[PDB]
Parts: C-alpha cells; structure tokens; sequence
RNA sequence: ACCGCAGUUUGGGCGGGCAGCUAAUUAGCUUAUGACUUCUAAGGCUUGCCUAAAAAGUAAGGGGGAAGGCGACAACCCCCAAAGACCAGCCGGAACUAUGGCUGGCAACUAUAGUUGAAACUGUCCUCUUCCUCUUUA
DNA sequence: TAAAGAGGAAGAGGACATACAGTTGA
DNA sequence: TCAACTGTATG
C-alpha cells in the first residue's frame, strides 16, 4: 500500500501532493531498517485516510536523502505541502511511532 | 566500608604532576569511550538476532492456538484502543507481549556495519550513509595486532604508550593505577547505560578541556606508606606528601581497621587524600569471593569445594555484620517530613532545618549578579577596542569565581553535615522507624526544598537504622495528612499547621493539634505500631 | 551581616569589619550577604571639588626592630601565646536550641573549696533533572 | 511577568571500594 | 634480592 518513491517525481510528490505524507529513507543492508520495515506497513494501513506514506531507496534516489539534511538511515520525515513538517531519526519502537504520528497529527 | 578524608599539602612540583597526570587519564577516557561506541555493534546484533527469534516464537505460539481468540489478541496491540477482555485472551495477550514493540524481520544478508548510537543502548540506532565492522588494535610494540575486543584491553601501558607515539603525544608518566581507576569509572558508566532497568542513566559523554579529570583513583592497593609520628603519606607517583590534618590518626584508627583503596582530590578547599578503610576479616571474605571462578571451573558448581567456599563466605560475612550491631530499647518512631520542620516525630518533635545554607545560597546569588556585569562590561570594552579573537580571563574575574565555587563547596559540606547528624541521632534513639513523605506540595518551594536533601538524610538514616540492627519502614502515604489518627475520618484544618477532627465521637474532638504530629501518628499506626 | 585561619560543618575562638545615634581617638545601641590602596570610563554641585562601575593590588594571633612599596603595607630578625576545646563509663522519646544530665580521672582559671573544658563525620564516579545569573523576544 | 540560550553549580539515585604471576632496578 | 610496578583473569 506504501507508494515507491523516485529522484524524478520527488518534487510533485511529497511537496504539492495533498495531505501530510511520511517518507522513509530506506537502505537494504541496515538493520535497524529491517527492524522497522514492518511497523511502517502496520502504519500504512492503520492510519489509512488520515496519513499517506511512502518509501525512498537512498541506494535508488542518492540525491535526494541529501537535500533535505539526512544523514542517517532509516529516517523519517512528515512532509506537509512544500516543507518538512516532521523529522525523525532512529529505529523507533512501535509505541514510539505511534506516539510520535499521535502527536504530529 | 568507611572513607576516612585528609587534607594534604603538596609542593608546586607535585602540583604540575598532578596536572599531567590528569591530562593523560583524560585523553585515556577520551580514548576509551571512541572504541566501546565503535564495538557496541556487535552487541546490538546479537541482541537483534535472539529478539527476531522471540517474535518467532510468540508468532508461532499465538498462531498454532484457535482463531476466535487470536484476532482480537493481535487487534489488542495492533489498535490503540483496548477493551477488558476475560483472563483467558489476557494471559495470551501476556504471552504474546513482545509484539507489544516489534514485528518480525529477516535479519538476513546484512553487512553488519558500526552503528551510531542515540539516546538508547538497543532502539534509535542509524548506521551513516558496506565496510564490516573490524577491530582496531595496539599499533606495535610487544603487543602488536591485539584486538581491542573490550575495555580491560586498554589496560596495558605499552600500546597506550604506541598509540600516543601513533598521535604524535609524550609517553604516559601515569602509573597503571589510575588507569585501572579510570577504566572502572568508565566500566560502571557504560554498565549503568545499558541497564534496562535503569532509565535515567544514557550514553558517557566526551570531556572537552573545561571538563577534565579532577580526581586520581587507586582501586588496587593502599598507600605504600602512612607514617603517623612524622605525618606523613607515600602513595604512588608521587613523593612523600605532607599532612595538615589534626585528627587524622584519631578518625583513621589503624590499629583497629584495613585500608584499601585509596584517591587524590582536588577541591576548592584544597588537596585531600581518602583512604578507604573495612573490616579486618575483609581481606580473608575477598580471597575466597575471587577464588569462586577457579574452583567453578575446575571442579563445578555441584563440588563439595564450592558448598565449602559458599559456606565460609558466609560465616565471614555474618561475622562482619554482628562486628556493629548494638542492643536498643525498642523504641518506635514514626517520621515526617515538613516544610516548616525538617522532619516531625509521632511525639511531636519538630526539628529545624539547616537555616544557615540559605544564607550561602542568596550570597551565591548577589555574587553570581555582580560577576556577570563585571563580564559584560570588560567584553564591551574588549570590543570597541577593535578586536575580534576571543577574549582572555582577568585576575579579578578569577578570583570571584573561585569565591562563588568555594561558596557552593561549602553549602554543599554544611548540608552533609547537619543530616549525618540527624541520622546518627534518630539511629541511636529509635530502633524501628517509620518514614513516609507527601511530596503533593510540588504539584520559591522548590528553592526552599533543593537545600534540604530530604533523600539523603532518608538514605543515611536507613543505612546506620539496618547497621546497627533496627527496622526501616516505608508505608504506603494514602490518606495520611488528612486523617484523624485515633478516628481515621477525615477532619479539617482552621490554620495553615493546625488540624481538628470532625466526627463527635473522637475523643480529641475540637481540639487543635499539629498537622505534622498527626502526619506523625498515622504513618506509625500504618507501620503496625 | 559578611570575610580570613584553624581536617569539614554547626555553637563558639583569634583577627578584618561600611554608615548613623549616644557618651567619653575610644567605649556602648541601631545596622551593611566583607574591609582598604592606586589609576580611570562615567555622574553631581559649581573652573575647582566630591562619588565612583571596570582594571591592578594589600592585610586578616599580640609586641619591638627593619631592606623595600606611589599606597594599603612589608621580605628578614627577637620575645609572648596556642579552641572548630580532654579521656572512660552510665542514664536519656535526645525537640524547642546543630546533643541534655551523673560519676571518676586530667588540665586551665579563680577564691582546701568553686568555674570551664559542646556535638558529628562514607566519600567518589556517572547519567538525568533542577536552581541561579545574565541576555534576546513577548 | 513569560519563554528560549549559554554557563556555573548542585540534588537523585545506583554502584563501588582486586587477586595472583612476571619483571625491574637500586 | 626484595619492594614496587606491570601484565592477566573475572566479574
């Protein structure tokens, strides 16, 4: 349900796309990602009609991972319409995220 | 164990050593905290790998059970929202706990590379945007190509000495003392960090030249030499030092106690020694405790050496207790804290605070205002003059902000004393005590309160109750200020320390009484007194 | 009040201690979260005089000499004195008041008899949080 | 009176308080 | 040639 992210549609996407919109910057060889890959479909689902997400390979869109001050994968970032309305970095727990999202929404 | 604290003087040589050394101890901390950031990888792995196999478990476990009960088990964690179930969805609920945090995952085909830390030994970790983790080493010297695999590795002066020559720095003049010493503050530290247990209790920080090491600790041996007709102390790496305390031999009693461990302080006030000091029969309880790992590897937990061990250990450690237990009266007390009165007795004794550190606090105050005028106006100056480059320190600056330390040095002193004093107090008269406080009033007060250190003089009084053979109690503090304590109703206060009980049936009706006292009485009767 | 020194603190001890009132340079009462020296940015009354943040310093047991400091003062020398106040038992529900009383001994001071000689001490490391000062905005 | 920085401290609360081999040097 | 210091092992 999470949409695959580009370099190229980077822009229409996240920024004029309606809604809030969390993107997650994702890397095969982590393991801290693969601890949270599950949670973010969880997420997808429960949330749906009330937050969109997505997913971008730092692997598949290098320049991208960049602009936007990320340094370390995974990250997480709630886009609102132009800017970053929400950052986040580190492979937060269930309840963390939950709490985080309750309190960024 | 005891700390017995002395003044020292030492010579201006002995000072510049004592600085160098300090320097190296830091650069060692410094040192230490970069290689156990760089290897809690492997930690946090083997960690992931056994949680993976939990979920499985508690995956398989909550599958293999019938489908009526396991959709709304799983829809407990996976909505917020959480009806009452019945005890039996509850128990597989309990079960299944660890979906409560995590989901299952591969953990397959990682390249498993360092890993940066957050506020969290296990979640919060990022690896910065291939390279496996590898170990570093000594560079050369008799113990070249050594894994630093953990921090007990860097105990060795010969590849600290290769490393320092690698960057280019002096050799260490350091004794290997202290570099135990430090290695074992920072072993707690990490220890602390990543205890689930503890919450308060994060990553070691780095020390930047304003936040050196201020102290030398010998954790290994006692002084070489205390010499009491010539006061004089020989400890390691330094020559002899000369003592400026009066009652030194008295408070030490050597004749009668074992030293073993030793620190050099550095404080406002000046240079101390503590010399830590324990019961003869120590020396026999210590040799059998490190003597458990051989015989547990060479005969097995189930030998009759290990039962013998356990039970001399034992019989030396009861021997140690009843050294310091004195026969009482048996006297109960019941304790309570007050704003007014540091703490109140069911008897109705009210005991003052230390009225004198407030005094150093607002002096603190005053000096504090004046030092920062004084700043702003010397970078004003130092400004308009036309320079750039940050400025330097003056003489009188210096000297107010060793005024204001030694001010906050001596509050804190003056603290310690009052509350060991009121604990050796309540020690020797009461033999069972009842302590509970209502801490509601938090919900300047808190200025007032932070000078008090009611947690310290609670843990003291619990420490020298349970020495000398006495009870200490902790009763719960429901419904206790507003009590009547020989009726239980609630009753009414007509001042802002008075209470009188309500109901016509008391015998204490409409007559006033101290709140404290009351606070006093209920806490004891809730202690079974 | 406060400051310095006696291991660290409290009650005390020796020394430093603004200003006002009173009495006779030196004694009492009120009272300052230290006192003093040198040179200055500034401010006040009228060209002079006063007060002075900052800066650099001085002393903090008594007395007599004394090289040398712009000055507070003083390296060095001679005499006197020595409080964070003694030891051991036994009572004490030990507060108010930061530990009261009795017994024995030992010191010091008075007139063989009296007074004084108070209490306590387990510190270090770490990570969080709190407090305060000063700034900026509101 | 309120809120956010920077810097100097403390209070909370948990632990901790080494033994043998092998080597050096006055 | 014996005390003091350094290396190893355990928790």
């Amino acid at each position: 349900k999470i949409i695959h992210l580009t370099d190229d549609s980077f822009d229409t996407d996240v920024l004029k796309a309606d809604g809030a919109i969390l993107v997650d910057f994702w890397a095969e060889w982590c393991g801290p990602c693969k601890m949270i890959a599950p949670i973010l479909d969880e997420i997808a689902d429960e949330y749906q009609g009330k937050l969109t997400v997505a997913k971008l390979n730092i692997d598949q869109n290098p320049g991208t991972a960049p602009k936007y001050g990320i340094r370390g994968i995974p990250t997480l970032l709630l886009f609102k319409n132009g800017e970053v309305a929400a950052t986040k970095v580190g492979a937060l727990s269930k309840g963390q995220l939950k709490e985080f999202l309750d309190a960024n929404l | 164990m005891k700390t017995i604290k002395i003044k020292i003087k030492l010579t201006t040589d002995q000072v510049q050593l004592c600085d160098r050394y300090l320097e190296e101890l830091t650069w060692l901390w410094n040192l230490t905290l970069s290689n156990q950031l760089h290897n809690h990888c492997v930690t946090w792995y083997a960690w992931a790998a056994k949680l993976s196999a939990d979920l499985d478990k508690a995956t398989e476990k909550l599958d293999k059970l019938k489908p009526e009960q396991q959709q709304l088990v799983k829809d407990y964690y996976r909505t917020k929202d959480k009806p009452r179930l019945t005890k039996k969805e509850q128990e597989l609920v309990a079960k299944f706990d660890i979906f409560a945090r995590w989901s299952s995952f591969s953990l397959d085909g990682i390249i498993p590379v360092p890993l940066r830390l957050g506020n969290s030994g296990y979640e919060g970790l990022s690896c910065q945007i291939i390279v496996p983790h590898k170990y570093r080493t000594f560079p050369g010297g008799k113990f070249e190509g050594r894994e630093l695999t953990t921090l007990e590795k860097l105990d060795n002066v010969n590849g600290l000495n290769t490393l320092r020559a690698f960057q280019n720095l002096p050799d260490l003049q350091v004794s290997s003392h202290y570099i135990g010493g430090l290695l074992a503050f920072f072993k707690e530290s990490w220890s602390a960090f990543l205890d689930p247990k503890r919450m308060n209790s994060r990553k070691p920080k780095f020390k930047k030249d304003s936040d050196k090491i201020t102290t030398l600790s010998n954790n290994q041996c006692a002084p070489n030499r205390i010499d009491v007709n010539k006061n004089i102390v020989t400890v390691t790496g330094f020559s002899p030092i000369t003592i400026i305390d009066k009652n030194w031999v008295k408070r030490l009693n050597l004749s009668q106690v074992l030293p073993r461990t030793y620190m050099l302080t550095q404080n406002p006030s000046g240079y101390y020694i503590n010399i830590v000091i324990a019961h003869p029969l120590h020396e026999e309880k210590i040799a059998l405790v490190k003597k458990l790992p051989k015989v547990k590897k060479e005969f097995g937990e189930d030998s009759q050496e290990y039962e013998d061990i356990k039970s001399k250990i034992k019989f030396l450690e009861q021997q140690i207790k009843e050294s310091s237990i004195v026969k009482g009266k048996d006297l109960s007390v019941g304790i309570d804290p007050g704003v007014q009165a540091v703490v109140s007795t069911d008897h109705g004794a009210l005991f003052l605070p230390n009225l004198t550190r407030e005094r150093v606090s607002i002096h603190i105050e005053e000096l504090q205002s004046r030092l920062d005028n004084a700043e702003l106006i010397n970078d004003k100056k130092w400004k308009s003059l036309g320079n750039k480059t940050p400025r330097i320190k003056t003489k009188n600056e210096t000297k107010l902000q060793e005024k204001i330390s030694r001010l906050h040095e001596r509050g804190a002193n003056s603290s310690n004393a009052f509350n060991h004093k009121l604990s050796t107090r309540l020690s020797r008269t009461y033999e069972h005590i009842a302590w509970e406080d209502t801490q509601i009033n938090n919900l300047g007060l808190n200025w007032i309160m932070r000078q008090r250190c009611l947690s310290d003089l609670k843990a003291k009084t619990k420490q020298k109750t349970e020495n000398r053979g006495g009870n200490f109690h902790e009763p719960p503090a429901n419904y206790s200020s507003q009590t009547c304590h020989c009726c239980g109703q609630k009753g009414e206060r007509r001042s802002q320390h008075e209470f009188v009980c309500k109901n016509s049936d008391c015998k204490l009706f409409d007559i006033p009484q101290q709140a404290d006292t009351n606070a006093a009485r209920n806490h004891k009767q809730n202690g079974g007194f």
